[PDB]
DNA sequence: TACCCCCCCTTCGGTGCTTTGCACCGAAGGGGGGG
């Protein structure tokens, strides 16, 4: 056989030569066995010492399974080939997927295992398996078939994907099919039984064409921006009014209509924090007006596909995290909360990792553009443990905030 | 006609550019040696092909200009195998593979780019040259390709090529080692290579990269101890470097006070007068350095453990072992990460470093043994805003244990005196007014000198703490002081923060509240008016 | 006198908020073991 679509980088930019982080011994044995199995099948071929390019490689797992999966960091090759899979061969994104009822995610990775890659482009997709203690030089390989994790593979394979899924789209105009990497999102307004039946029908339809497949659905209806509410108290001391004034001063940027004129008249003197101060009628009216402002949606916050998405994350203790997706700060495109899944205090890197995987999936569903994370974590700790609990075929872009946030104004 | 049992690795050149245009004992025998090379198939004559120019041992040709012309290769090895991660071997022989460098055929088309026509005669390389940038990588990949079947049939044999040799290690005795050496000789000679060695064969311990490698132990080269009465800055730098190198097998090496002497002077000649603490640490280090200590090699059938100890003034030591008192490695961590920090953060950074280095060296994670109670770690991490995780570990009773010296309050203390603090300053005149006001009526403002808003506020809290009781509530207006004190520091780069911390040690209960200023809430307006002039 | 590979310590420039100081980081010098 089939035509190999010519793939070429932007002139004036070299390929990937970044190094690889050290790997655990088990994550090396599994990687070697997987690479040998793929070598016996012709998917990858050994490369000599004439290739100077390299990309990082890791070994991850999947829920309810015991076999490892090989993951390749293509964050630099994707940035270099952006033109191929964005402008010339982009993928349309529906504007009404977030308004659907249930979105189910399926894996279509093996679809890229049956298409050869460009002859000139085979050298850029080279990876290396290191060894323990740097004793014996790592085993190098390059991809023959289309690569998993490279964002250009959907661009090349959409031509065949359209022919595969055209009958299914024709028989069911009521559902929306979107593709992002090896992830296939099917959005339907049906019920649980109907959705599962349609999923089985789609699975057998894929099996008709030969797609190797050996609670998956999301619920966008429950995805609503968390509203900020002040806490009502039976007794209002000086410290409580002080905290309320501080929170309102912080939130005045988010909502310009917040006023603290009457709430300041109750603290003119120098009173002890413990002593209780009653509430006047003017202060009560202003507080009610502020709550009325708080119970409305944001004003002037418009999404912009041209800019880039940025995701703040804050730890609130007791296993709670608060996330904010926005393109310009103090102007929230989305705000939400997240809680753990099990345990009293089991893990914290695991919680942050799967929270990242949750918000990034939500942002892909809603807009399709991956937010740039700003993780409250040490660079060394994250890079050491970002993979042990990470279960995804693709990797976002993050930075680190070594800066102490003092905002406890999201969790009650 | 040449011969090549191994396939030739293709070599390209950088696009858009072409190839550019002696010895002492052998200056007239070069003709004879070139004829010998031609006779033994290494060299073949050429004709008028391309205008080039090139410049007991043998003549070596420099490829300095051509090195920047050949394509870029792969850095086959980048790190050095630390001896702790190695394995115990009962036999370690060395074979001479110096003459095999010219036995690796070059590419068919690249031979035309390597021509040494300077005597004019015709002469071009048909094999891997010496000094070429691409030659070592190609040679050491061909060696791996050749030796793959041998390692696949003999898995316990370990082969390392350091320079012009091949070190082969096995766990069999010498009598059975000779048979394996003969088998390897035949296997490597089927490609046309002989490896006779006499010089360094069976001569342990090898002095490799600065380590003496005994068959079952490893150590570092003896550390020279300077003993000059007066030390220049360069002598101190050499001493701290040698101590850092020696700390990998010698536990207890501290260099903080010695390294502190290098600040303030930049020239390389002055003799800085010593200090008592630096001399004490130097004597302490020399106490360990008198008796040499060696480690043991890693065993894959047993788990490994890593202990952590504290030495005071912000420095920790660690020993990674597999059997008690049989260490695998030792090390020290004394880096200052941030101006204000406590010892629990230092412990976290330390265990991070041990985990990372054990992943690099052993590929696993060791079970830690820390001098901290589980309750302290929980109370710190569950309340800290950052994210962190410590792998499987245990607690060992070993002073000085790490603990939080003081803790703050979440709710205001009932019946406790409430101080209001603030601080005003001018960026131009370096003037300062930092005082406190109490609800009961006590107002105390003191002139300042050479202070900045953050410092004025910090010492305003200092004044509030100076004259108060055990139960105190304090109200401030700066997020800088809130961040510093909520971080719960046990050390700092300034004396003011140290004094504040010392004040926090004595008080039984402390409350700190921040409310915005320049907004007319509470006594902030009153104290700002008081400190304005 | 080059030019590299890994480690430690001090220094400085930039960067971002905590906002004209101060904290944090990664690149440079010096040192150590070497090619
Ligand atoms: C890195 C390495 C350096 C030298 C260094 C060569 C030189 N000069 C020699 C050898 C054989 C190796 N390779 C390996 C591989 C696995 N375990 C070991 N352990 C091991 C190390 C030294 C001795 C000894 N004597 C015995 C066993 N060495």
């Amino acid at each position: 056989p089939i035509e190999t679509v010519p793939v070429k980088l932007k002139p004036g930019m070299d390929g990937p030569k970044v190094k690889q982080w050290p790997l655990t011994e088990e994550k090396i044995k599994a990687l070697v066995e997987i690479c040998t199995e793929m070598e016996k099948e012709g998917k990858i071929s050994k490369i000599g010492p004439e290739n100077p390019y390299n990309t990082p490689v890791f070994a991850i797992k999947k829920k309810d399974s015991t076999k490892w999966r090989k993951l390749v960091d293509f964050r630099e090759l994707n940035k270099r080939t952006q033109d191929f899979w964005e402008v010339q061969l982009g993928i349309p994104h529906p504007a009404g997927l977030k308004k659907k009822k249930s979105v189910t995610v399926l894996d279509v990775g093996d679809a890229y295992f049956s298409v050869p890659l460009d002859e000139d482009f085979r050298k850029y997709t080279a990876f290396t398996i290191p060894s323990i203690n740097n004793k014996t030089p790592g085993i190098r390989y390059q991809y023959n078939v289309l690569p998993q994790g490279w964002k250009g593979s959907p661009a090349i394979f959409q031509s065949s994907m359209t022919k595969i899924l055209e009958p299914f789209k024709k028989q069911n105009p009521d559902i929306v099919i979107y593709q992002y990497m090896d992830d296939l999102y099917v959005g339907s307004d049906l019920e649980i039984g109907q959705h599962r039946t349609k999923i089985e029908e789609l699975r057998q339809h894929l099996l008709r064409w030969g797609l190797t497949t050996p609670g998956y659905e999301l619920h966008p209806d429950k995805w609503t921006v968390q509203p900020i509410v002040l806490p009502e108290k039976d007794s209002w001391t000086v410290n409580d009014i002080q905290k309320l004034v501080g929170k309102l001063n912080w939130a005045s940027q988010i909502y310009p209509g917040i006023k603290v004129r009457q709430l300041s008249k109750l603290l003119r003197g120098t009173k002890a924090l413990t002593e209780v101060i009653p509430l006047t009628e003017e202060a009560e009216l202003e507080l009610a007006e502020n709550r009325e402002i708080l119970k409305e949606p944001v004003h002037g916050v418009y999404y912009d596909p041209s800019k880039d998405l940025i995701a703040e994350i804050q730890k609130q203790g007791q296993g709670q995290w608060t996330y904010q997706i926005y393109q310009e700060p103090f102007k929230n495109l989305k705000t939400g909360k997240y809680a753990r899944m099990r345990g009293a205090h089991t893990n914290d890197v695991k919680q942050l990792t799967e929270a990242v995987q949750k918000i990034t999936t939500e942002s892909i569903v809603i807009w399709g553009k991956t937010p740039k994370f700003k993780l409250p974590i040490q660079k060394e700790t994250w890079e050491t443990w970002w993979t042990e609990y990470w279960q995804a075929t693709w990797i976002p872009e993050w930075e680190f905030v070594n800066t102490p946030p003092l905002v406890k104004l999201w969790y009650q | 006609v040449p011969i090549s049992p191994i396939e030739t690795v293709p070599v390209k050149l950088k696009p858009g550019m072409d190839g550019p245009k002696l010895t002492e004992e052998k200056i007239k025998a070069l003709v004879e040696i070139c004829t010998e090379m031609e006779k033994e198939g290494k060299i073949s004559k050429i004709g008028p092909e391309n205008p080039y120019n090139t410049p007991k041992w043998r003549k070596l040709v420099d490829f300095r200009e051509l090195n920047k012309r050949t394509q870029d290769f792969w850095e086959v090895q980048l790190g050095i195998p630390h001896p702790a991660g190695l394995k115990k071997k009962k036999s370690v022989t060395v074979l001479d593979v110096g003459d095999a460098y010219f036995s690796v055929p070059l590419d068919e088309d690249f031979r035309k780019y390597t021509a040494f026509t300077i005597p004019g005669i015709r002469y071009q390389y048909n094999v891997l040259p010496q000094g070429w940038k691409g030659s070592p990588a190609i040679f050491q990949s061909s060696m791996t390709k050749i030796l793959e079947p041998f390692k696949k049939q003999n898995p316990d044999i370990v082969i390392y090529q350091y320079i012009d040799d091949l070190y082969v290690g096995s766990d069999l005795e010498i009598g059975q080692h000779r048979t394996k050496i003969e088998e390897l000789r035949q296997h490597l000679l089927r490609w046309g290579l002989t490896t006779p060695d006499k010089k360094h064969q069976k001569e342990p311990p090898f002095l490799w990269m600065g380590y003496e490698l005994h068959p079952d132990k490893w150590t570092v080269q003896p550390i020279v101890l300077p003993e000059k009465d007066s030390w220049t800055v360069n002598d101190i730098q050499k001493l701290v470097g040698k101590l850092n190198w020696a700390s990998q097998i010698y536990p207890g090496i501290k260099v903080r006070q010695l390294s502190k002497l290098l600040r303030g002077t930049k020239a390389l000649t002055e003799v800085i007068p010593l200090t008592e603490e630096a001399e004490l640490e130097l004597a302490e280090n020399r106490e360990i350095l008198k008796e040499p200590v060696h480690g043991v090699y890693y065993d894959p059938s047993k788990d490994l453990i890593a202990e952590i100890q504290k030495q005071g003034q912000g420095q920790w030591t660690y020993q990674i072992y597999q059997e008690p008192f049989k260490n695998l490695k030792t090390g020290k961590y004394a880096r200052m990460r941030g101006a204000h920090t406590n010892d629990v953060k230092q412990l976290t950074e330390a265990v991070q470093k041990i985990t990372t280095e054990s992943i690099v060296i052993w590929g696993k994670t060791p079970k830690f043994k820390l001098p901290i109670q589980k309750e302290t770690w929980e109370t710190w991490w569950t309340e800290y805003w950052q994210a962190t995780w410590i792998p499987e570990w245990e607690f060992v009773n070993t002073p000085p244990l790490v603990k939080l010296w003081y803790q703050l309050e979440k709710e205001p203390i009932v019946g406790a005196e409430t101080f209001y603090v603030d601080g005003a300053a001018n960026r131009e005149t370096k003037l300062g007014k930092a005082g406190y006001v109490t609800n009961k009526g006590r107002q105390k403002v003191v002139p300042l000198t050479n202070t900045t808003n953050q410092k004025t506020e910090l010492q305003a809290i200092y004044l509030a703490l100076q004259d108060s009781g055990l139960e105190v509530n304090i109200v401030t207006n700066s997020q800088y002081a809130l961040g510093i004190i909520q971080a719960q520091p046990d050390k700092s780069e300034s004396e003011l923060v140290n004094q504040i911390i010392e004040q926090l040690i004595k008080k039984e209960k402390v409350y700190l509240a921040w409310v915005p200023a320049h907004k007319g809430i509470g006594g902030n307006e009153q104290v700002d008016k008081l400190v304005s002039a």
